[PDB]
């Protein structure tokens, strides 16, 4: 569904940003 | 003027603040630049609350009768407390609940009452953001999905209810809502939504993991994205057949409204939903700015954009309201053209709306008997302006609907849904900011514990709250808090605030204090409306507003497909459980004021 692989998409990149954040402040040491 | 012995103790010493900027760089956040902390207060002071509120308020009373009451009451109610609640956070350097506890150990129920209203005002505001994702979700598509009606079994029927409704009321309430016909049919989970409300609380996640740290940088998008698109939504809204006609009927307001009180009472509640005042989170983030900040300046600027900008989105919306109502006009009148050349034979195009009247006349002398079973319409344009749409129609009926009449309607429809997801955004940094600075300064997790952790928890726990709205009776429920009581709390914690600081803490001090801050004592505009003004008018509303609001009975709008005059409104009674909810929603965080109060004045004895 289109509205569901733009949701995917949007999720996707959000989470992956999220981890990215989280592992950056572990990297802030 | 009220008696507060050792307050000198519990707050910074003025002579500690010079020595405590250069000193304190850790264990407290700080703005990275001024431009983060204006984005912040412009993204919560002209977020949602003040562009999704105030143009459904101007059409639910009166264009142009609203704007003036809201905007008298922006100046002598709202500047005020904007510029007290800047200044007292700038000056006692802590949150909400930090501040009023240090005032006065009796007042942490005013800030436990801020961080319960930012609860709800968050848990509000995060559902309107799932649906406004579900609507950007299905705007990647040429003909956008509510253009259209779904067909039977036969697959040559539209659905009755789109038939007998329209393609964006079925969208809305069939395909979104899945909605029931009361709130007593609770149905299930509308697992479409519930993966719209995972994103919308997942996205917020990603932005206010680490507070300032990370809500800082996202608001140089989040603050400036909606403004731009307004701005090209205002052109593309002026440049529409019939916008001019609603831009004429907002600015010719009926006076016979003026005098109603609801009028008045909707624009007090409104002036404290448009800035984010009695949330605590413009407390919590004017504690960050440098002691010697010009708090004063900040509020008067922030002030002139909220006005601005209150004014603005209501010309974007009646200008698309009045292309509404003229593309009905218009299309009401063709039929009525298309019904006598249907029933008389006429050449098409030789009855005008010109020529209508005289040939209904011309027509009817000919053969009355057979100008008898003609059925017409009586449609005057000042009838379509004038039609009131309830609960979330402007965004998802009016706009939706004026969208697939432009060209390139999937372009329209993923900048508006994009300009309204990034200002629930904005706003939504402001309301996790009321709830998580207060959390954190009830020392309620490990301190050991990164904020990564309490923020996340926060947002599970308001996630797993908002299953309720994702329910097929959801709208009914999102639209209690649309009731006095989500108003009621944020009055009495406005007036708890102006008269804690003016009268428990002592304006005399106050004054001295921002003569420290920025140079020169607050002229005698603040004084009177710090002193009477801004006071008196707080507890006037309070009072008139249970006058007739509260003690109005609560009813609500249901979509039943199985109604008489079906596509048309029948507003009930909510059962008697209901307002049981409605008291411990609006009670509970009111009553944490005095409750605590008194808990502190008899563990004292
Ligand atoms: O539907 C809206 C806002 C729509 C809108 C706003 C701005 C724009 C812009 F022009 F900016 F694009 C376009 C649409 N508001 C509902 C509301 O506030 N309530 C609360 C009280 N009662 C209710 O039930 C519903
Ligand atoms: C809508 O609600 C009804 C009644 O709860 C349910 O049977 C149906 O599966 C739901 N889904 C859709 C797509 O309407």
């Amino acid at each position: 569904s289109i509205w569901l692989i733009v949701f995917g998409v949007v999720m996707g990149v959000i989470v992956v940003g999220i981890v990215i954040l989280i592992f950056t402040g572990i990297r802030d040491r | 003027v009220l008696p507060n012995p050792g307050l000198d103790a519990r707050i910074p010493s003025l002579a500690e603040l010079e020595t405590i900027e250069q000193e304190e760089a850790s264990s407290r956040p700080k703005w990275d630049n001024k431009a983060q902390y204006m984005l912040t207060c412009l993204g919560f002071c002209v977020g949602l609350g003040n562009v999704w509120r105030f143009p459904y308020l101007c059409q639910s009373h009166g264009g142009g009768a609203f704007m003036i009451p809201f905007l008298i009451l922006l100046v002598l109610e709202g500047i005020p407390l904007l510029y007290l609640e800047f200044a007292i956070g700038q000056r006692l350097r802590r949150g909400s609940l930090g501040v009023w506890s240090s005032i006065h150990p009796a007042l942490k129920g005013l800030g436990l009452a801020s961080m319960l209203t930012s609860f709800m005002v968050g848990l509000y505001y995060n559902t309107i953001i799932s649906w406004i994702m579900w609507y950007l979700f299905n705007s990647f598509q040429e003909p956008l999905p509510w253009s259209d009606c779904p067909l039977n079994e036969n697959q040559t029927g539209y659905v009755d209810e789109c038939a007998r409704s329209s393609p964006v009321d079925y969208f809305w309430y069939r395909e979104t809502l899945n909605i029931s016909t009361s709130i007593s049919d609770s149905g299930s989970i509308q697992w479409w939504m519930l993966l719209c409300l995972a994103c919308a609380w997942s996205v917020l996640y990603m932005c206010t993991i680490r507070g300032i740290e990370t809500t800082g940088k996202a608001v140089y998008i989040t603050s400036t994205l909606p403004y731009v698109v307004l701005t090209i939504f205002l052109i593309r809204g002026l440049t529409l057949k019939g916008a001019t006609n609603g831009i004429v009927f907002l600015f010719t307001p009926n006076v016979t409204e003026l005098a109603q009180p609801d009028t008045w009472l909707d624009a007090g509640a409104q002036v404290f939903f448009s800035f984010s005042l009695a949330f605590g989170g413009l407390i919590s983030f004017s504690s960050y700015n440098s002691v010697h900040n010009n708090c004063e300046k900040d509020s008067v600027i922030v002030s002139i954009i909220n006005g601005f900008t209150s004014v603005y989105v209501a010309i974007v919306v009646y200008s698309v309201i009045g292309f509404r109502a003229t593309q009905r006009y218009d299309d009401c009148f063709s039929t009525n053209i298309l019904t006598l050349i249907n029933g008389f034979d006429l050449p098409e195009g030789n009855v005008t709306q010109e020529n209508f009247v005289d040939m209904q006349q011309r027509c009817n002398a000919s053969d009355p008997a057979a100008y008898a079973q003609l059925v017409f319409q009586t449609c005057d344009i000042n009838a379509f302006l004038s039609e009131a749409v309830e609960g979330t129609g402007l965004a998802f009926i009016v706009f939706t609907e004026a969208i697939t009449k432009m060209p390139l309607s999937p372009l329209w429809s993923v900048l508006f849904f994009i300009m309204l997801f990034c200002l629930g955004l904005s706003s939504m940094f402001g309301n996790m900011e009321g709830v998580v600075v207060p959390l954190q300064d009830l020392r309620v997790i490990p301190p050991k514990w990164p904020k990564e952790v309490l923020t996340g928890l926060i947002c599970l726990g308001t996630f797993l709250i908002g299953f309720i709205f994702t329910l097929n009776s959801g709208q009914y429920w999102l639209s209690l808090l649309d009731s006095y009581a989500g108003s009621i709390p944020l009055l009495i914690i406005a007036f708890c605030e102006m008269f804690s600081v003016v009268y428990v803490y002592g304006v005399d001090r106050f004054n001295k204090d921002i003569e420290f801050m920025i140079g020169h004592k607050p002229n005698i505009f603040w004084q009177v409306t710090w002193r009477v003004v801004s006071p008196l008018l707080m507890l006037i509303i309070f009072l008139f507003f249970f006058v007739v609001e509260v003690s109005q009975e609560l009813t609500y709008s249901i979509w039943d497909p199985g109604y008489e005059e079906f596509p048309k409104s029948q507003k009930i009674s909510y059962p008697n459980w209901v307002y049981v909810v409605v008291v411990i929603v609006a009670g509970v965080p009111s009553l944490t004021i005095p409750g605590y109060a008194i808990y502190k004045l008899i563990r004292n004895h």
